[PDB]
DNA sequence: ATCAATATCCACCTGCAGATACTACCAAAAGTGTATTTGGAAACTGCTCCATCAAAAGGCATGTTCAGCTGATTCAGCTGAACATGCCTTTTGATGGAGCAGTTTCCAAATACACTTTTGGTAGTATCTGCAGGTGGATATTGAT
DNA sequence: ATCAATATCCACCTGCAGATACTACCAAAAGTGTATTTGGAAACTGCTCCATCAAAAGGCATGTTCAGCTGAATCAGCTGAACATGCCTTTTGATGGAGCAGTTTCCAAATACACTTTTGGTAGTATCTGCAGGTGGATATTGAT
């Protein structure tokens, strides 16, 4: 009965904004879903860890970066950063 | 009324993922930006793994992208693969690759 | 009566297998081997489908991989037929 | 024919596995070291993948127990939930 | 002037319960320190996240125990289990 | 007046061991009996490495106890070992061990 | 505040005797010609990562100074805890 | 004039440096290599001398124990001495 | 080389298991509005310990000389690959029911808070002591022979 | 063996800096006592999906044959160890100043409700298609001659 929370149907969403004519079988979504939780998982503890190193109570997106950056290799924290400071500028910029 | 995730530009559940910090003892208190940067973060990941196993759909004459296409979308890019480096990929199987030495007298 | 020379085959196999994703232990002998160790920490317990398959990715794939090193290892020493060696050095050198 | 379960795990499938793994030439010896090493995989795994079934008071263990013990194992497995 | 925390006299104690005429350099106090530190993080992390996969918020002493179990090797196990336990029993006991 | 340590027999403050529980954010609640069991386990653990490092002290003929008798210890001893296989002790050393092939003669 | 030295070529401070020392510590018995710049490439690198995350530490907290808690963490990420230090 | 034959004075350094737990790299020029490197990646950057006595640690035995790795490399390519395709195939294997 | 035996590959057909689609639908997150709480940037400043420097105390760089190790060469033997032969274990599918997982219940045990008491850390000033580093003097290892 | 040069050992012997002490203090623990909230075991139960058996589906086990790989033996070139020699750079102890870290003030931003709006999950059912598994003959790779 109960609900099955999951990333599916945003990763479809995307898969269509870059894949547009493409699909994605049962597993292969099931695996997309493994690595989002992966790396939300990886990415929320490193910066659990930041706040505590620091005595803050609190997780802001300054914690979020620098966890980006201990997470990823070279490039692909480059990308990310930026990708991540346009997301919360354009919201900041939002009434 | 609008979502977070629209008012950012995004298609990943910032909401959501701002749940999911909260109910996940990070710790005490969880900002406005985090689940909007972390969502934008996920959002790009998954961009470019499907970019790339969308191609290595393509390019073995697929439109479906089953999981050898994510494993090869990783193992053949470099950063993605130090990322899941310690990961396994299930239905995955291996790169095409033989050691030099134990091909035949050429 | 015609002969494929030693190796040759050998190679044909490798290709293939690289191309594909099977798994490759038959699913029977598979789940008993996981029964009956699993019996060494707890008696009578079933195992859900989707469990004991996890556990034949998890460990086909922790094999071949082993067997890569395994096969590094082989041709460090001069050689190209691996041996039990070659897999203790691999193993001393991951640490397990 | 009675026979152990272990040797359940056929010479063949061994090699079959040495062969994605890109093995040319197979000592005979091999195949028992094989079975040793994924004895010793196995009972790890499943050791804690039962430490959290019954930790959960359960009977059965889900393929989230396997998930997790592969987790902390470090040979994390995308694909069956998690 | 804030002070800084430490198992120091802790150990010291327990050195003097099993080896009474045996000392402990600070460099080696360090390292004590470091290890109850890096064990305690090990089995709270360990017990977080079986209270999470269990859908739990609480950690008892049941969550510590199967993360000592998965934590620790075989001996070990078994003899900080007992310990553990032991002590449990003789608190309840007492109130 | 009595401390949560003495009611439970144990050397190592369990009072600590909880406050450091709850400031961890590792669940929303932390039960009652969660610092004494953990407590118990640390003292125990730590009595368990200085009784071997003790010794190693001892067979060198020494009354204080340094890093190196940690590391004796500690590599000495299959388990602790292995529950230390990823760690590093300043100034630990190594275990004097030289392979069999490097000796002289037969 | 009034200059300081430029620094360059400083892998050349782990000379052929240290390397020589680290590897009989490792129970080395003879050692190519060649392995002197391999072991100099390969700290290398180890250092790079360790400072890289620690220096990310650093600058998170604001600082300028680069701290032992700083190196331990980073150690920590990267599977090499140490103690001793404040670990 | 006297002189032990090779091998045997290596074999005492051994016994030699096992025995000890003395950083084996000297102080100063290992401060400024960490500083070199950090220096590269962000300028104006001191340093608490624990710092570098942590890195210099965690290096001398991150170098040690490859090595070790190495060494039984060697020996399992049937040599005493070790070369850089030892380091190299102990760093793979460990996946470095 | 060619010939032929065997393997791979690419063009075409199609059934259906898997994937897409829809809409009832409906609880449960998510968004919004207002009242309440507190976290951590700021401006100021005490105080530590870092960078920097001269003094003095060892270790590295370099060349030479050759022991002995690596790798090349040859090679004889057994060991693993290929492939014949029938032969028994695994896979696939249907079928009650075991037990996980849904749901409500109510209480032992939790958080919350306020006041009292105890303890653990430091700081200033103290005398105590294990042992590192030195001495010389006794015994063992090593390598020429 | 026979000898001797050099390393190894150890036992005794001050010098001290590292550890252990104590007294005096106090801030922040930690304990303690009601007050109030709720997470989860306990009891009850619907329904997956897991065990299991029976029909159908092919592979793995064994033995014979020998190609060619591994390892042994020999070896000469030449690389890496040992050691003398020349000599500079690291270490270590002392002295201002940058920066970290400890206050204290306070508002901008997070949590806490509570109540309205929707979205995402299920599922039931219908509907659709990408490709897996054939086919056929076309071509490619290997090995005998
Ligand atoms: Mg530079």
């Amino acid at each position: 009965k109960t609900r099955k929370e999951s990333y599916a149907i945003y990763v479809y969403k995307v898969l269509k904004q870059v894949h547009p004519d493409t699909g994605i079988s049962s597993k292969a979504m099931s695996i997309m879903n493994s690595f989002v939780n992966d790396v939300f998982e990886r990415i929320a503890g490193e910066a659990s860890r930041l706040a505590h190193y620091n005595k803050r109570s609190t997780i802001t997106s300054r914690e979020i970066q620098t966890a980006v950056r201990l997470l990823l290799p070279g490039e692909l924290a480059k990308h990310a950063v930026s990708e991540g400071t346009k997301a919360v500028t354009k919201y900041t910029s939002a009434k | 009324a609008k979502t977070r995730s629209s008012r950012a530009g995004l298609q990943f559940p910032v909401g959501r993922v701002h749940r999911l910090l909260r109910k996940g003892n990070y710790a005490e208190r969880v900002g406005a930006g985090a689940p909007v940067y972390l969502a934008a973060v996920l959002e790009y990941l998954t961009a470019e793994i499907l970019e790339l196993a969308g191609n290595a759909a393509r390019d073995n004459k697929k439109t479906r992208i089953i999981p050898r296409h994510l494993q090869l979308a990783v193992r053949n890019d470099e950063e993605l693969n130090k990322l899941l480096g310690r990961v396994t990929i299930a239905q995955g199987g291996v790169l095409p690759n033989i050691q030099s030495v134990l091909l035949p007298k050429k | 009566p015609h002969r494929y020379r030693p190796g040759t085959v050998a190679l044909r196999e490798i290709r293939r297998y690289q191309k594909s994703t099977e798994l490759l232990i038959r699913k029977l002998p598979f789940q008993r081997l996981v029964r009956e160790i699993a019996q060494d920490f707890k008696t009578d317990l079933r195992f859900q489908s989707s469990a004991v398959m996890a556990l034949q990715e998890a460990s086909e794939a922790y094999l071949v991989a082993l067997f890569e090193d395994t096969n590094l290892c082989a041709i460090h020493a001069k050689r190209v037929t691996i041996m039990p060696k070659d897999i203790q050095l691999a193993r001393r050198i991951r640490g397990e | 024919v009675l026979r152990d379960n272990i040797q359940g795990i056929t010479k063949p499938a061994i090699r079959r596995l040495a062969r994605r793994g890109g093995v040319k030439r197979i000592s005979g010896l091999i195949y028992e070291e094989t079975r040793g090493v994924l004895k010793v995989f196995l009972e790890n795994v499943i050791r804690d993948a039962v430490t959290y079934t019954e930790h959960a008071k359960r009977k059965t263990v889900t393929a989230m127990d396997v998930v997790y013990a592969l987790k902390r194992q470090g040979r994390t497995l995308y694909g069956f939930g998690g």
